[PDB]
């Protein structure tokens, strides 16, 4: 059991640099009259899930929120258990 | 002792009154046969020794020496029966007789109550060597080689013999029983010095020393490989066990008069390590770590301590069985490619997987890995060197890493890496070569519990 | 037990506390103790008996050899060979003897250290002494003999020993 | 029933061998297990004797 | 008797059980690497049983 | 590894996307036997660029003495189909 | 042992929700712990006993005559 | 001497480590400097506290090399980490234990790496040693927290840079039952091990507010 | 041979050596399991006196902070027992010098 | 730390050496000079076999955490309080080394500006 | 790898590969994407100023000046594929690379099992004990007089004919054998 | 200008800063072209001795035989007596013997004499 799917590849116009960070390369680039050939090709790192990124801190919370959440249940909980 | 040796000398009618498809089978047979009873004599004391009468005794340093004497043979012929197939049926009649001699010669120069009788056998164990290298030999130097190594003996061993007399003249007796009894000093004189020089150098260049260890190189890269295992295997040791025996009538005059040989030793093993770092032959290769070896097993019979005893038995035995099987996995390599350089034939482990085990296992054993009791006299030397003096240790480290580094680098060169694309007759590995490396190995991994086996008479 | 003496290689009267379970949880050590117990010793126990009455059924002794005292090396003419043979042979044995009993004390020795446990600095100062002088006895008697060791080279030591202890006592003596 | 032949073949038989080995011919020689003579606390009692370690010299207790 | 010693020698003991299999005839299946794995986690488990002695 | 078989018409199909992505090159006028040279009017500096984007696309780079004189987009899949070993 | 998931060529890779929650999970306990053990156990981080100032101590307790005694 | 050793071993081995690309080269880097650190615990007579960080050490570093490996092979064998770019989301099991193993590195308190670096790092300050040793120390802890933040920025938050054909896949019951098994461990075990071990060395119950601190502050 | 070219098809491609081409007399030397003179980015001279002199530093402030190192306002610990007499070596019928220690 | 700022930098003279500390005799303060106190005598406290170097004036403490400890064995929170009994003694043990410490250093101070005092009048 | 080489490199080959090394160390050195556009463009640019220059001697101070600048700045540890002679990766499976002739020392009874292998196997050897002995005569008759001056080696000619010396060229293991 | 870098004998001159390559000329290219020329002529011989069918043996390659004949046995019968050869082996081969021995005699003097005081303290010591 092989991953035999027959996978087709998507559309090559749908990459367009438009909201990307190449599109401030390109502007930065023909600003001194260049142009880059090659700047479609690498769209596709900014155009699926990876146009959402993420910070260091809010990568190290991954799961702050819920841990806080269990954590003021059940401090609670033992605050009215233990006052008894 | 007689029960060894009609044995051993009824091989020769056995062998010569053979059907002619029939020698290697009945002499392989009757030679572990053979073997089997000589394992009797290991059963040692705690007292004096096993005296069966006037003429041959027994010791527990002469008694594992005499086994793996009689264990040679079956191997030798193992490894003797492939090359020799297209030989006519009275030379190889003719090859198994000199084996037999060898044999017969080694044993009865291991048990010799007399030191003129120990002399004789020990120079007569040279014909047979000889005759083997410079007759069934392949290059054109083993005329050289067979005559390097016997006249490197006989020069060593000359003054020996007036020596001998000497001693006898003057002590009157030349029996190892009484000249131990009534030992005496020797006064620090010109005479007695070279009295020393005259008993000692005979056996110090068999073992060899590093200045005369030049024959040793020749005879093992030209003669055939029961020759070579022989040689590396049992002939080495001769030297040993003479210096053993003969080191007890020199007292007092040894510490002076060690000094030079201790610091020849000292060297020539780091030297001969280093030189086998760059060597493009494995016999020659395997000859210097035999000469390594043989240099720290002179440092410890010149030290004279109960553990450099012990340690210098124990590594006999030990160096005897791996060089053994190491020459014997070069001859298979040999066999096939016919070249006998390392960098030639190349990635062995993928075509020859057993035999690339085999290499690996006689690799670690040459490098001393624990609990073998190649380290087991290597440690036992050091520990008696480091008492003798805190400094031999710096010495001996480098010994032991330069050591592990030349094994692994013939672990390497042969067996990892690709495969020369041209050599296209590497043949799967026989029955006869894979048996020749267990029985080889079996040995030592057997020994390494019973280690009490192989430490002499001074444990 | 019996395999052994006690005198011979002494032992405290190994004093051990009592369970005080300050809580009444039901700790794990107990009930794995007693499964092990129910699960491993009571067969091993049974082979056993069955092994020693299998023994008993043959029955088999075997007896200690005894050695007579033959005259030392210093009852020996300079050449009468048989005499020096029996010295050396009873010198050799009392080497043995010598070096068992040096193994005895180092077991002793590394037994207490092992069972006083931390202070074991303090509570082993009597086996600490007694192999310091036992070390010190047989180092005198065979350690420079070296390689090639025999009774006549001990009883020159020996003599070389007790003159310079002879001249030593004189010097003081006469200081 | 995979992990009941298994436990019994490679941890029940293994025990059976070492348990017998130890209790019967490595105990037998002197000074070959040796324990650590575990703590005393006062307060405590010993089963072969059955005395009983006096308590302490009753410090200020404070804090 | 005192368990401590026979399961402190019976975790290394049986750590070395598929090392004399090797030979057999379960080294030339796929399942040899679960084997060893079970026989590594049967001998953490039954080595916690000393620690916790110790404890 | 858990790799898919690759095969050659998935190479081709990579090909002719990494080519098309190339902006220098309009989608239409481009095929597989087009020359680099004369067929698209490209420079060798534009021909090594296409050789990056190729090692960049198959995870592996292409010795500089086969890659400068590739100028087809067919012998490119060629010699990358006998490089990876590829059945059909 | 796994399920059969399809490359993907330049798209987000396909995400089972098992993956996700297990590590969601994971972390949150994780945090949950360091909390619990922070509002418990606080001194093993900011201490227990206060850090005494030498140069608060008077003369009087550390046995110290006015310069002219001794 | 050992001290000494352990010192330079430990901040020459971080030193290395805060630059490297590839992130097996790093992580092994980490061990040496860790190692060092140890070291250093030996030679300020702590023995029993070398240890604790050899058990700790060994749960939180060999998780590090399974979400270092998971990560290798889900890339197609590559180990640069330049060619890694967004894997928080894309792969986010390895990234969570990734995360948890690089806090408990670091020293988090409460965590198992705790335990042992708080007491190594106030040992080594409340005791009679050398300046020099001191300092390199605190240099070590310093990049060993760049290195970690390097591996976490350069292989888990930029934009993706891997070849095109994407295979990532975890949903493997092996890899990930092995990797939360050691998840369990770098976050339960200092904390059990530690209360209840008894106790070997006398603490350092008495300390300034800044030099109780120093350990998280250089973090 | 590390640094001969990686990319030509060689006869011995490990080796990277062709049939019939002369041996170097050091072949065995340089077989790309040893030493190597393969060019570096820096120069050798730059290399050793960098690491000669980051070692050099290393060991004299080594020395300078065993020449000056750092302690706690603070005196020796005391022990109750003659200073642990007793049980650290033992000797008890010496009977040394008693000492009491500071009450503060 | 700030004592190494002011001792290496400063006058070598000004502090003390941890070495050699003390350096005058006990009782030049006050003449009081109480002794310090035991709970614990030698055989019970070689019964818990602690460790050499915590065999200090907290040994009380310590024995009765390790009785809790055996005592309570699964509960290994169950005793807490001698836990805090045994850091306090330490503290306070601390403390006193501390105090120690910081009177020497006085007695130091004292003493030099005596002998500066002692030059000035001999001059003058 | 596969082509043969040629006696020297020209100037062009030599800009190019500097082109090409320049690049993929500059790549190295810019991790993110957008960076190492924006620099690869303004390198390129800078590169094709001197594209139409004429002097050969000038043309000789251009480049060899930017290998000692490419010297300076090139990255000391630079990307490598993982396959490639510096990878991580590079001879990996070299160990499960097995000749084809080892095949010829099976025993009979391995050789029961896989027999449509050997028969398909035999015919491959009898088209190569043929078709050698076609281009051992084919080889002679057009190799230059003198011994051949660059190792290419000419395709066949005639129909029943077959490429020289292919035998251990057609018949390599694999990439990945295991 | 960038720094120089300055090759040395483990870190040889980069292949591209040779300042021969840049220095073309027609001799230049026709030793490279009979360079390429014997490589080629070797390279085929090889693989005419390499591809038959009928070959089923090692091939013998004399450069391996002239390599292995010249660091083995052609050493001696080329060697002359010279003040090089002569100082270089008198020095290796007598100097770390002697230095050995000054070292190891003094180390037992010092051991002998001060067994002879008795201020070595050789308690325990009872295996040598
Ligand atoms: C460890 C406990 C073992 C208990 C079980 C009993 C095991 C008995 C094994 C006896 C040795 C094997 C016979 C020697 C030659 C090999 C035979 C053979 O043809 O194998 C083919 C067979 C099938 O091969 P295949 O798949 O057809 O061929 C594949 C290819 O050839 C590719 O082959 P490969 O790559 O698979 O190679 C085989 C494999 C293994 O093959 C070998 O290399 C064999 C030689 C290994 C040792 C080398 C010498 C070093 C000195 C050690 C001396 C120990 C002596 C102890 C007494 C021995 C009595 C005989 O390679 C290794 O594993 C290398 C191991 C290196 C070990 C390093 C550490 C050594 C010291 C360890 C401590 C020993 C004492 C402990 C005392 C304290 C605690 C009790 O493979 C094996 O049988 C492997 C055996 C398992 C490995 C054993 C390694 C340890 C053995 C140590 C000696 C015995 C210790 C007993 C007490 C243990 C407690
Ligand atoms: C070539 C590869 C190695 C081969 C084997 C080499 C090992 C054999 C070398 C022999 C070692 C030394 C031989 C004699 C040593 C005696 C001690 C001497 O060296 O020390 C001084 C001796 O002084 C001088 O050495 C005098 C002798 C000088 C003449 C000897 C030649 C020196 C170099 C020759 C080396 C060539 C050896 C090989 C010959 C073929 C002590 O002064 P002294 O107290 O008065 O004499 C004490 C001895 N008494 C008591 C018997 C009188
Ligand atoms: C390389 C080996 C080491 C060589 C070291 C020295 C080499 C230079 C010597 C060359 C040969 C010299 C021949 C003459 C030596 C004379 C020695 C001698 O006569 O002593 C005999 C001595 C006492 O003589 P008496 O007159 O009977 O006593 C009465 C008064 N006390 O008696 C004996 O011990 C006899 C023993 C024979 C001495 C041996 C002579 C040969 C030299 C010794 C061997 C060393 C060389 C070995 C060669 C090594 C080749 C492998
Ligand atoms: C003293 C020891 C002297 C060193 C012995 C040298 C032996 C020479 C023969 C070795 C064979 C050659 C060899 O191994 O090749 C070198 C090989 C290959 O180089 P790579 O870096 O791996 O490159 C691979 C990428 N292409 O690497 C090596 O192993 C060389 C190692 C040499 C180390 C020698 C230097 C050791 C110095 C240590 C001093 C410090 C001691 C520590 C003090 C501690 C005190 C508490
Ligand atoms: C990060 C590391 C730093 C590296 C530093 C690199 C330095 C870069 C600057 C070098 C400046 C130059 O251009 S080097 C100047 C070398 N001389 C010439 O370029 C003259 C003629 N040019 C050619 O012939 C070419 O091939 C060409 C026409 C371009 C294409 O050819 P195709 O039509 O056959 O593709």
């Amino acid at each position: 059991e092989h991953g035999h799917s027959k996978m087709e590849l998507p559309d090559y116009k749908q990459w367009k640099i438009e909201g990307t960070p190449l599109e401030t390369v390109q502007e930065k680039l023909a600003a001194r009259g260049l142009r880059d050939p090659w700047g479609r090709n690498e769209a596709w790192r900014y155009s699926g899930g990876f146009a959402n990124n993420v910070s260091f801190v809010g990568a190290l919370l991954k799961g702050f929120k819920w841990g806080f959440a269990a954590f003021v249940v059940a401090v609670g909980a033992e605050y009215y258990l233990e006052s008894q | 002792m007689l029960k060894i040796i009609i044995p051993t000398t009824m091989l020769l009618p056995m062998t010569w009154m053979s059907k002619h498809n029939m020698i290697w089978i009945n002499a392989t047979v009757h030679s572990l046969l053979i073997s089997l009873i000589s394992l009797s004599l290991l059963n040692q004391l705690g007292e004096n020794s096993l005296n069966f009468s006037l003429t041959f005794f027994s010791d527990s340093l002469s008694a594992p020496l005499l086994v793996l004497t009689t264990w040679l043979l079956p191997l030798m012929l193992m490894a003797s029966q492939s090359h020799l197939s297209k030989e006519t049926t009275t030379r190889k009649k003719l090859y198994i007789t000199m084996l037999i001699l060898l044999q017969l010669f080694l044993i009865m120069t291991f048990t010799a109550t007399e030191l003129i009788l120990f002399y004789i056998l020990f120079e007569a164990t040279l014909v047979p060597t000889l005759i083997i290298i410079t007759r069934w030999g392949n290059q054109t130097e083993r005329l050289n080689a067979g005559l390097y190594f016997l006249f490197y003996t006989l020069a060593g061993s000359l003054p020996l013999l007036v020596a001998l007399v000497y001693i006898q003249n003057t002590t009157g007796s030349l029996n190892f029983l009484i000249i131990h009894y009534w030992s005496h000093p020797l006064s620090n004189s010109w005479s007695n010095i070279f009295m020393w020089l005259a008993c000692i150098m005979a056996f110090m260049v068999k073992m060899p020393l590093y200045g005369l260890h030049l024959w040793l190189p020749k005879a093992h890269v030209e003669a055939p490989i029961a020759g070579s295992m022989v040689l590396a295997a049992v002939l080495l040791k001769l030297g040993g066990y003479g210096m053993m025996r003969i080191t007890t009538i020199l007292n007092p005059l040894t510490n002076y008069m060690a000094y030079p040989f201790l610091m020849l030793s000292m060297w020539g093993m780091i030297m001969t390590s280093s030189i086998c770092l760059r060597q493009t032959d494995l016999k020659s290769l395997i000859a210097y770590s035999s000469v390594s070896h043989m240099a720290l097993v002179i440092v410890a019979i010149m030290i004279q301590t109960p553990w450099s005893f012990m340690g210098a038995t124990a590594l006999m035995i030990a160096h005897g069985l791996t060089s053994s099987m190491l020459f014997c996995l070069a001859n298979t390599n040999y066999e096939r490619v016919h070249s006998r350089t390392m960098i030639l034939a190349r990635g062995l482990q993928t075509l020859l997987p057993l035999m690339a085990t085999w290499w690996l296992v006689a690799s670690l054993t040459n490098l001393a890995l624990p609990p073998s009791i190649n380290l087991i006299g290597e440690l036992f030397i050091i520990t008696a060197s480091f008492s003798w003096s805190n400094i031999t240790i710096i010495l001996m480290g480098m010994n032991m890493m330069i050591t592990a580094l030349y094994s692994l680098y013939m672990l390497i060169t042969t067996q990892r890496g690709k495969y020369t694309h041209h050599i296209n007759n590497i043949k799967p590995s026989f029955t006869r070569e894979n048996a020749l490396m267990a029985l080889h190995i079996l040995p030592l991994l057997l020994l390494t519990l019973n280690p009490k086996m192989i430490l002499g008479p001074l444990y | 037990p019996d395999s052994w003496d006690k005198d011979v290689y002494p032992e405290p009267p190994r004093r051990t506390p009592a369970p005080a379970p300050q809580t009444s949880l039901p700790n794990p050590v107990t009930y794995l103790t007693k499964i092990f117990d129910l699960l491993v010793d009571r067969p091993v126990t049974l082979a056993r008996e069955f092994i020693e009455q299998q023994h008993a059924k043959n029955r088999y002794y075997y007896y200690h050899r005894e050695f007579r005292r033959v005259p030392d090396i210093t009852e020996c003419e300079e050449k009468d060979i048989l005499c020096m043979f029996e010295a050396e042979m009873q010198w050799r044995r009392d080497y043995k003897v010598d070096q068992e009993i040096v193994n005895i004390i180092q077991e002793r020795l590394k037994a207490c250290q092992q069972r006083e446990g931390e202070s074991y600095r303090q509570n082993c100062a009597k086996e600490l002494e007694q192999f310091t002088q036992v070390s010190k006895a047989f180092q005198d008697r065979y350690s420079d003999l070296g390689a090639h060791y025999s009774a006549r080279k001990c009883l020159a030591k020996q003599k070389q020993r007790m003159l310079a202890e002879r001249k030593a006592a004189k010097e003081a003596a006469a200081a | 029933y995979r992990h009941s032949i298994f436990a019994v073949t490679h941890v029940l038989i293994p025990v059976w061998i070492i348990h017998y080995y130890l209790k019967y011919h490595v105990t037998a020689k002197p000074y070959t297990v040796v324990e650590r003579k575990p703590r005393i606390f006062p307060g405590d009692t010993i089963l072969e004797t059955g005395e009983v370690i006096p308590l302490m010299k009753e410090f200020p207790d404070q804090h | 008797m005192n368990p401590f010693a026979s399961l402190t020698l019976t975790t290394l003991t049986i750590l070395t059980i598929p090392i004399m299999m090797s030979n057999s005839n379960i080294y030339k299946t796929n399942l040899y690497p679960n084997y060893v794995k079970t026989t590594v986690s049967y001998a953490f488990t039954l080595s916690l049983v000393p620690l916790l002695m110790f404890m | 590894s858990d790799a898919p078989p690759l095969t050659l018409e998935a190479i081709k199909d990579r090909v002719l996307y990494v080519l098309k992505l190339y902006d220098k090159i309009d989608p239409e006028k481009l095929s597989v036997n087009s020359h680099f040279m004369k067929d698209l009017g490209l420079d060798s500096l534009d021909q090594v660029e296409i050789i990056m984007a190729m090692e960049d696309e198959f995870g592996f780079e292409i010795p500089d003495i086969d890659a400068e004189k590739l100028m087809c987009p067919q012998e490119i899949v060629d010699y990358i189909a006998d490089k990876k070993d590829v059945y059909e | 042992g796994g399920v059969h998931i399809e490359p993907r060529y330049r798209q987000f890779p396909q995400l089972t929700r098992s993956q996700l929650i297990q590590a969601e999970f994971f972390s949150a306990t994780m945090w949950f712990w360091i909390l619990w053990r922070f509002w418990h156990d606080s001194d093993a981080v900011l201490g227990h006993f206060p850090y005494p100032d030498p140069s608060q101590w008077t003369d009087e307790e550390l046995g110290i005559l006015p310069d002219d005694e001794d | 001497m050992t001290l000494c050793l352990g010192a330079i071993t430990t901040l020459f081995t971080a030193l290395c480590a805060i630059t490297q690309n590839d992130i097996k080269k790093i992580v092994a880097f980490s061990t040496s400097s860790q190692l060092g650190l140890m070291m250093v615990t030996i030679g300020i007579n702590q023995p029993h506290l070398a240890f604790l960080h050899i058990c700790m050490h060994a749960f939180f570093k060999a998780m590090l090399f399974m979400c270092s490996g998971s990560i290798i092979h889900s890339l197609n064998d590559e180990q640069d980490i330049r060619k890694m770019g967004g894997l928080y989301k894309a792969m986010p099991f390895t990234t969570t234990a990734l995360i948890i193993g690089s806090l408990a590195l670091t020293g988090m308190p409460y965590l198992t790496g705790f335990y042992s670096k708080d007491l190594i790092i106030e040992a080594v300050n409340m005791s009679y040693t050398n300046a020099w040793a001191l300092l390199m120390t605190l240099i070590a802890t310093s990049l060993t927290a760049a290195y970690s933040t390097r591996i976490i920025f350069f292989a888990f938050l930029g934009k993706p840079r891997f070849p095109p054909l994407v295979l990532i896949n975890e949903n493997n019951p092996l890899l990930i039952n092995s990797i939360k098994r050691l998840l369990i461990g770098s976050i339960f075990a200092g904390f059990i091990i530690s209360n209840n071990i008894p106790p070997m060395t006398v603490p350092n119950t008495t300390m300034p507010l800044y030099m109780k601190m120093t350990a998280l502050i250089v973090t | 041979q590390q640094e001969r070219d990686p990319w030509y098809d060689w006869d011995h491609p490990d080796l990277r050596l062709n049939w019939g081409e002369p041996i170097h007399w050091d072949l065995d030397m340089y077989i790309r399991n040893r030493v190597d003179t393969s060019p570096t980015p820096v120069s050798w001279n730059t290399m050793c006196k960098h690491l000669f002199g980051f070692v050099a530093f290393m060991l004299f402030m080594f020395w300078v902070g065993e020449i000056y190192p750092s302690y706690q306002p603070v005196g020796p610990k005391q022990y109750p027992y003659n200073d642990l007499y007793l049980e650290r070596g033992g000797d008890p019928t010496k009977e040394p010098e008693p000492v009491v220690h500071y009450e503060i | 730390g700030a004592h190494l700022a002011r001792r290496y930098l400063g006058d070598a003279s000004k502090e003390p050496d941890p070495l050699r500390m003390p350096t005058f005799p006990p009782d030049y303060g006050f003449p009081e000079r109480k002794e310090r106190e035991m709970v614990a005598t030698q055989q019970e406290m070689n019964d818990a076999q602690l460790m050499l170097q915590q065999r200090d004036y907290c040994a009380h403490y310590l024995i009765q955490l390790l009785k809790c400890k055996r005592d309570s064995f699964p509960n290994f929170l169950a005793c807490k309080h001698e836990q805090h009994d045994w850091d306090y003694c330490e503290h306070l043990d601390y403390v006193k080394r501390m105090k120690e410490f910081e009177r020497e250093r006085r007695l130091l101070q004292r003493k030099k500006r005596r002998e500066q005092r002692e030059a000035e009048m001999a001059r003058g | 790898a596969f082509s043969a080489p040629a006696a020297y490199l020209t100037h062009q080959q030599k800009v190019l590969r500097l082109y090409k090394r320049a690049l993929r160390h500059l790549e190295s050195w810019c991790v993110h994407r957008d960076k190492y556009r924006y620099f690869a463009c303004l390198m390129r640019a800078r590169f094709d100023e001197h594209k139409n220059e004429k002097d050969m001697v000038k043309a000789t101070q251009l480049l060899r000046q930017a290998e000692e600048e490419f010297w300076y700045g090139q990255h000391p540890q630079p990307y490598i594929f993982p396959e490639s002679p510096g990878g991580t990766s590079y001879e990996r499976y070299e160990c499960y690379k097995v000749p084809e002739w080892c095949l010829d020392d099976w025993h009979p009874s391995e050789k029961a099992m896989y027999p449509d292998y050997f028969a398909k196997r035999e015919q491959w050897k009898r088209l190569r004990r043929e078709s050698w002995e076609r281009e051992v005569k084919q080889l002679q008759e057009e190799t230059p007089p003198g011994g051949p001056r660059t190792e290419a080696l000419p395709p066949a000619r005639k129909e029943g004919d077959l490429p020289p010396l292919w035998w251990h060229i057609v018949t390599r293991p694999r990439e990945r054998p295991m | 200008s960038f720094p120089k870098y300055k090759p040395s004998r483990l870190a040889t001159l980069p292949a591209t800063l040779d300042p021969a390559e840049y220095d073309i000329s027609p001799e230049t290219r026709k030793a490279q072209a009979e360079r390429l020329a014997i490589r080629s002529r070797l390279k085929r011989e090889y693989l005419l001795q390499y591809n038959d069918p009928n070959r089923l043996g090692v091939i013998e390659d004399p450069a391996l035989i002239r390599w292995t004949y010249a660091r083995s046995a052609n050493i001696y019968p080329n060697f002359r007596p010279t003040p090089k050869t002569s100082l270089l082996g008198a020095l290796f081969g007598i100097g770390p013997l002697f230095f050995w021995y000054y070292v190891f005699k003094t180390d037992r003097d010092k051991k002998e004499k001060l067994i002879q005081e008795g201020k070595l303290d050789q308690t325990f010591n009872i295996s040598y």
